[PDB]
RNA sequence: CUCAAAGAUUAAGCCAUGUGGUAAUUCUAAUCCAAGGAAAGCAGGCGCGCAAAUUACCCAAUCCUAAUUCAGGGAGGUAGUGAGGAGGGCAAGUCUGGUGCCAGCAGCCGCGGUAAU
């Protein structure tokens, strides 16, 4: 979360710490997103961060265009597979980890985004919105 | 506004491959198939229309609908058919049969009938 | 490399004045040091000239000119490519101009200034386009060679040959009264010459346009939604293939502009091409098929876009950004108070404001009714409904400038009043007459953001009111009322004539002082989000034009705007990236839900 | 003047436009999305490069396609666009002013360090 992210986020179940490889969704030459960091996250001896819906990480790209490869970038967690809960009681899941790169302020590199895209962070990163197909 | 297809089932919308003759759509070109979205035959209320024919009537008049009678556009233009909308024998002779469609030219006012086929 | 870059430079005129300064731009430049042409002076005109060629783009011109007459901006070279026409030396410069489709309706938006109306020239054929050069006589054999590339190159063949003669109606609205006297006689007069369609096209135009009543006046009689009406009439009844409109909902009412726009739609029904400009979004997003954005500084220039969806361009407008361009063209974003983010506070003060009975004010041609309603302390009103209802005349009885035949209103309250129609007519410079309503207003750092800096009222400050313009006068009228202290503020329809920039200034400005002072004022409007940012409740009036009237005691933003648009039958659900109202077309079964719910609108609220 | 080649080489690279419902299709009982769903031919543009034209007119001709006519056809036809040398090999003696192994010439051979074939 942070920078560009207008709205305020439900807690939701943590999927990916530290480590993770989630899909690259978008059009950008990325083939996946190998997370280092989770923004915003807290400290406790010997807690991985973990990342969640809609949460900013920090990734490089370990399969993809050279150009992007050898380097750290925001991205954006689009889809989880950890299951999680909402306020309307449903535990629901995606079939996938994944989310897009992105820059500090919450900008799309591609312009695209493949797949669904959870709602919750559709809610959270307008132009997520504006790339997504379906949502939920 | 999809269109509802007898026979799929299902109360929601499908995309299937259609043919020459049949429901929800017409072929551009010969043989000619088009994957199209198409609605369920089950009613919900996601659709704008219903269509609905009467079978039997009430007990109480509907306006537009028992009060009002309408006239069949076209009548029979093969023989037999002339022969059968007035119950005939291959004797009486069609001809004198044959509908008759009066249309004015201001004050001259026309008479048109079909054209006997077989 | 680096990339690529230009200078340009504009200069105003009236801004000008070479005795006082001396000719000190020449002399301050640093390129005229060194013996270049940068700046020449023109002896003639006695203006000062700068060549675009020559010009450094140190901008030192610009600091040094004692009024602030010089502008010099640094582009990419973004402006170059598109030049279309330009007024002259250090004017405004037209960039791109909008595609006209038959069988369609293309629509225009843009901020004052941006050369939409001279667009409309260019493809009428009244003005034939220099294209940024000496093109004059007629050369309409290079504007098509400069057109190559776009759609218009087609166009501008046949306005050559005179195949096609477009019908245009005419921008400006304060003009027309001048202009025309009857047509000659009468509007009725107007509309039987004009009407080269059918004998039906008199009567039906008329009545879908609500004429009935001003066939009988003369135009220069006419008020302003009037005037412009029987120009949209003339506008359907002509014979031609084109049709241009050029700001059809100026000075017209909620109603009023909706119908309008489901007239000229019918034209692209006997596939005839239909171009519009449009200050109006709700207006704008029923008419078109397609739209064009105009975007740029004021005066200065302004470029037309590439063609674009309708939905797809109302959206990118109200980002106030666009990609291709690269330019944030509206230096904030618009938003509107969720309701969430007011503030709370008991209120009442003193236990709620002043009351007033039941109300009836008759001409003797008209009837106004009203309800007996309460106001309280703090609040803000909204006054909506069509024009004729009596809106004007419910605030002029407050106002206390009108007697009601029967009820009364006499308060112990300190009343200020904006008027609805402004035209001068004090004597004296702007200056002047808003020093003497309240110097002190003029002092605050709110009144620097919202008045003084944005138009430049120091340069109108010398100019008389009789000289001014019309967009202009309005911000500095709505200004005066709130320039004097009262307990109650009294503002009619403070949109007419400004555009969508403009609009918003006057928007944040009565919500904050009202708020701020714990003052209580009423505002009419038609314009729809202005209404939203500002109140708290609402009154509604429903009737007939032109025969009587009501009005309603004031409800809650919700309960009110149900009313209000229930009575149009369009529903605006919500577009979920925008935020917008999403117009709903009739019979439909996701409108036809919501007519279930009574849900109009739409905004960052719980409902389904 | 008559005859007319023409974006293939570069990138078979990419292309603007020419009784009822429904956002919308010649609807049917990588682009537009009322979020549902629906969609390397002429000209002309971008790009690419060393490198190739017009958004025109027409069925008259040549023929072609549909049934007993004379419909259709950017197949086709008309127009628009669209031609250095004077040291030698080379043939000219090169002559007069400026330049000095600086500026420049020179396909090779070689010219050029005030008197330059
Ligand atoms: N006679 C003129 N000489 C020089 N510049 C002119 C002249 N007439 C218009 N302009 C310039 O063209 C631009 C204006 O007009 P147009 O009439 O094209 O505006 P619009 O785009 O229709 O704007 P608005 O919404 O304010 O009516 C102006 O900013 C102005 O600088
Ligand atoms: S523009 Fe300014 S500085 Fe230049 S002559 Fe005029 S008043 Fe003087
Ligand atoms: S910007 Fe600079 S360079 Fe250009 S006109 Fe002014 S002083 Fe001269």
């Amino acid at each position: 979360s942070g920078n560009g992210a207008q709205g305020t986020k439900f807690r939701i179940s943590l999927g990916l710490p530290v480590g993770a490889i989630m899909n690259c969704a978008d059009n950008s030459g990325a083939r996946n997103l190998y997370i280092i960091a989770v923004k915003g996250s807290g400290s406790r001896l010997n807690r991985l961060p973990a990342a969640s819906l809609g949460d900013m990480v920090m990734a490089t790209v370990k399969k993809g265009k050279p150009e992007l490869r050898k380097k750290v970038m925001p991205a954006i967690v689009v889809r989880q597979a950890k299951s999680w809960r909402r306020r309307d009681g449903v535990f629901l899941y995606f079939e996938d980890n994944a989310g897009v790169i992105a820059n500090p302020k919450g900008e799309m590199k591609g312009s695209a985004i493949t797949g669904p895209v959870g709602k919750e962070c559709a809610d959270l990163w307008p132009r997520v919105a504006s790339n997504s197909g379906v949502v939920v | 506004g999809f269109p509802m297809k007898q026979g799929v089932l299902l109360p929601t919308r499908i995309k299937l491959l259609l043919t020459k003759n049949v429901s929800c759509y017409r072929p551009r070109r010969d043989g000619e198939r088009k994957r199209k979205s198409v609605r369920g035959a089950i009613v919900g209320p996601d659709l704008a229309v219903l269509a609905l024919v009467i079978v039997k009537k009430g007990e109480q008049e509907l306006e537009g609908l028992t009060d009002t009678t309408v006239p069949k556009r076209l009548g029979p233009k093969r023989a037999n058919n002339i022969r059968k909308f007035f119950g005939l024998s291959k004797e009486d002779d069609v001809r004198d049969f044959v509908i008759r469609r009066e249309v004015t030219k201001g004050e001259k006012t026309y008479t048109k009938a079909p054209k006997i086929q077989r | 490399m680096s990339d690529k870059n230009s200078r340009i430079a504009i200069v105003s005129a009236d801004k000008c004045k070479p005795k006082k300064c001396r000719q000190e731009c020449k002399r301050s430049c640093p390129v005229v040091k060194t013996g270049k042409l940068c700046i020449e002076v023109t002896p003639t005109s006695k203006i000062a000239f700068i060549s675009e060629i020559l010009c450094i783009g140190c901008g030192i011109c610009v600091k040094k000119c004692p009024f602030d007459a010089i502008q010099i901006i640094n582009l990419p070279t973004n402006l170059e490519a598109h030049v279309t026409h330009r007024y002259s030396a250090n004017s405004f410069k037209l960039h791109r101009l909008p595609t006209p489709r038959p069988g369609q309706v293309l629509g225009l938006v843009g901020t004052n200034g941006i050369g939409k109306s001279t667009a409309l020239k260019i493809l009428a054929g009244k003005q034939k386009p220099n294209l940024g050069r000496f093109d004059d006589p007629p050369e309409w054999q290079e504007i098509i060679k400069y057109f190559r590339g776009s759609e218009l190159q087609n166009y501008f063949t046949k306005m050559l040959e005179d195949d096609i003669k477009a019908i245009i109606k005419p921008q400006y609205v304060d003009n027309i009264p001048r202009a025309i006297k009857g047509p000659v006689q009468k509007v009725g007069e107007l509309l039987k010459l004009r009407m080269e369609k059918s004998p039906e096209d008199v009567k039906r135009y008329i009545k879908i346009l609500q004429l009935e009543n001003v066939l009988k006046r003369d135009i220069e009689k006419l008020s302003g939604g009037e005037l412009q009406r029987f120009a949209i009439g003339m506008s359907c009844v002509q014979e031609a293939d084109v049709y241009m409109f050029d700001e059809p909902s100026s000075y017209l009412d909620v109603k009023q502009r909706l119908n309008a726009a489901q007239i000229i739609r019918s034209l692209l029904a006997p596939t005839k091409y239909v171009i519009c400009v449009e200050h109006d979004l709700s207006v704008l997003d029923y008419l078109s098929d397609f739209v064009c954005i105009i975007y740029g500084v004021p005066s200065v220039y302004g470029v037309v876009t590439l063609p674009a969806s309708v939905r797809e361009g109302i959206n990118i407008f109200l980002d106030g950004h666009i990609p291709a361009e690269n330019l944030r063209f509206r230096t904030e974003a618009l938003q509107f108070r969720i309701a969430d983010a007011t503030e709370d506070l008991q209120n009442d003060s003193a236990s709620r404001a002043f009351s007033y009975p039941s109300l009836k004010k008759t001409q003797g041609d008209f009837v106004l009714n009203v309800e007996e309603g309460e106001f309280s302390d703090s609040e803000i009103l909204v006054m909506m409904g069509e024009n004729g209802t009596g809106k004007t005349t419910l605030i002029k009885l407050l106002a206390g400038a009108l007697k009601p035949d029967e009820g009364q209103d006499i308060p112990k309250l300190n009343v200020s009043m904006k008027p609805q129609k402004i035209a001068p007519k004090f004597p004296g410079t702007v200056r002047q007459l808003f020093f003497k309503k309240i110097r002190g207003q003029f002092l605050n750092p709110q009144f620097q953001t919202d008045v003084v800096k944005p138009l430049r009222i120091d340069d109108i400050i010398d100019q008389e009111v009789q000289h001014l313009s019309g967009g202009e006068l309005q911000r500095v009228a709505i200004v005066l009322a709130l320039g004097i202290p009262a307990d109650i503020y009294l503002i009619d329809e403070p949109s007419a004539y400004l555009d969508s920039e403009q609009r918003i200034i006057c928007s944040k400005v009565i919500r904050r002082f009202i708020l701020h002072n714990k003052k209580t004022a009423f505002i009419v409007e038609h314009d729809f989000i202005m209404a939203t940012y500002l109140a708290d409740k609402v009154i509604v009036f429903e009737g007939i034009p032109s025969k009587n009237a009501h009005a309603r005691a004031p409800e809650s933003l919700l309960t009110g705007c149900n009313r209000f648009l229930k009575n149009l039958n369009v529903t605006f659900r919500r577009d979920p990236n925008s935020f917008r109202p999403r117009i709903n077309k009739l019979d439909s079964q996701m409108d036809k839900e919501q007519k279930s719910s009574g849900n109009y609108f739409f905004l960052d609220n719980t409902g389904i």
